[PDB]
């Protein structure tokens, strides 16, 4: 009875949160599988998740619960355990289970920035021209919904390990902050990141990019493409081939969000566009605005 | 053309579209 009234006030808060803006996003470091004994503000409305999942957070319900959703099509808002609640549940398990011898959430941009790597190194013609055609395509295809921005700062330095002049490190931080700001209103964000040739270069940052691997499957083809750009590029063959082989050595499922191994620009573009449309849907659930009826019933 | 020649042509065409 005190409890049915509390559930009502909780449900109502959830209702109102459907159409609020996303306050921030997290990437999870742990898994959470909801149980009845977690004492969810509305029973059955907890958001379960696996490690490495993304959540959009609307608001703080209390010290134990936030309100938000999994970034996935079909998923609607519910209650997400706060770090305090996750730690309390962890200790409940440890207490039930029982001299000299890990945050559950990282804050990430609300839209994961897209970053292109491959087919070889940036600053050489084959990779620069191939990527330029993809960026030109994105600009036209997602007009009104996208921000594409160059990043010349070395954003691989954006880890606590680092957090080089004082001025350069402040510039890296200001670029991170800019990229978070570009994503705040849920536009797609595409970075032309001069210094990033390999996904491991961003894996320790809080950017949580969408890594797009522009992959030339055959090294023989790559070599001949470099040669097509003349002796001035071909004299740099080795460094370009080594870089392409490092990409090919990565565990693909864990390293790349999208792999463009199509040999036709049209097909590579439509694959990337299909991916990004799907990501648009995941991040923009229809529930985030109510229709405003044209006609009233009476 | 062989798959490798087809790959190569597709990529060379892709590069021309960047200019
Ligand atoms: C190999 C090739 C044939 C036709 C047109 C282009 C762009 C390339
Ligand atoms: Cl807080």
């Amino acid at each position: 009875a005190v409890r049915r009234e509390a559930e009502r006030q909780a449900q109502a808060q959830l209702e109102k949160a459907k159409t609020k803006p996303v306050a921030f996003a997290v990437r999870t470091n742990v898994r959470y599988s909801a149980a009845q004994e977690d004492d969810v503000p509305v029973p059955g409305m907890a958001i379960s998740f696996e490690a490495k999942d993304f959540l959009h957070v609307k608001e703080k319900f209390n010290n134990d619960w936030w309100i938000g959703r999994l970034v996935k099509e079909g998923c609607e808002i519910g209650f997400i355990p706060s770090p305090v609640k996750l730690e309390n549940m962890r200790l409940q398990h440890e207490q039930r289970a029982k001299f000299f011898k890990t945050p559950p959430y990282d804050v990430v941009p609300s839209m994961r920035p897209v970053v292109l790597v491959g087919p070889s190194l940036k600053g050489y013609e084959v990779t620069d021209m191939m990527q330029k055609a993809l960026f030109d395509f994105l600009k036209h295809r997602f007009e009104g919904r996208i921000s594409i921005t160059r990043v010349t700062a070395d954003i691989s330095l954006a880890k606590r390990s680092v957090l080089n002049t004082r001025s350069s490190l402040a510039e890296v931080q200001s670029e991170i902050e800019r990229i978070f700001e570009l994503a705040r209103t849920l536009q797609l964000v595409v970075l032309d990141a001069d210094t990033i040739n390999h996904p491991a270069q961003l894996s320790k940052t809080s950017l949580a990019p969408i890594i797009v691997y522009v992959k030339i499957s055959s090294p023989k083809v790559l070599q001949r493409l470099i040669k097509s750009r003349g002796k001035s590029q071909a004299k740099h063959l080795n460094v370009q081939m080594v870089a392409a082989d490092k990409l090919a050595q990565c565990p693909p499922q864990e390293s790349f969000d999208v792999i463009l191994d199509e040999n036709q620009l049209e097909d590579a573009c439509e694959h990337l566009a299909d991916y990004l449309e799907a990501y648009w849907k995941a991040t923009h659930p229809p529930s985030s605005n109510l229709p405003n009826p044209l006609l009233s019933r009476t | 053309a062989s798959p490798l020649e087809e790959d190569l042509c597709g990529y060379l065409c892709w590069i021309t579209q960047a200019e």
